[PDB]
C-alpha cells in the first residue's frame, strides 16, 4: 500500500532531503532517495525532532534494512508504515515537492 | 552511529 510516487526521489542529495524535511516538523515525515552508490537508497526521515538517514541495500531482487528484507523498496516502505523503523517511529508522512506546495 | 543510523 505504500506508493512510491509520494516519497521517491531518483535524484536528490542528502542536503536537499534535509532542506525538505526541515519544512514539515513532524516525526514520521520521510522520503526515499536513490544514492549515487550502486544498489543503494537512503530513507531520510524525522524522528525525535531530528532528521536522520538510513541506508537500504539492494542485493539481487531484494532490498535489505537491518534484520529485514523485501521483494521491493515499495514493500519495505509499506512494512515500515505498519511497524516501527526507528525506536517507536513509523513512516507516516511521505514528503515530496507536491506535499510541501500544499 | 555515524552519518547514517541503524533501523530497528
Amino acid at each position: 500500500q505504500a506508493e512510491s510516487k509520494e516519497w521517491y526521489h531518483a535524484s536528490l542529495t542528502r542536503a536537499q532531503a534535509e532542506h525538505m524535511l526541515m519544512r514539515v516538523p513532524r516525526d514520521g515525515a520521510f522520503l526515499v532517495r536513490k544514492r549515487n552508490e550502486p544498489n543503494s537508497y537512503a530513507i531520510s526521515f524525522r524522528a525525535e525532532g531530528k532528521i536522520k538517514h538510513c541506508r537500504v541495500q539492494q542485493e539481487g531482487q531484494t532490498v535489505m534494512l537491518g534484520n529485514s528484507e523485501f521483494d521491493s523498496l515499495v514493500d519495505l516502505i509499506s512494512y515500515y508504515e505498519k511497524h516501527p523503523l526507528y525506536r517507536k517511529m513509523k513512516l507516516r508522512y511521505p514528503i515530496n515537492e507536491e506535499a510541501l506546495e500544499k | 552511529p555515524g552519518f547514517y543510523v541503524e533501523a530497528n
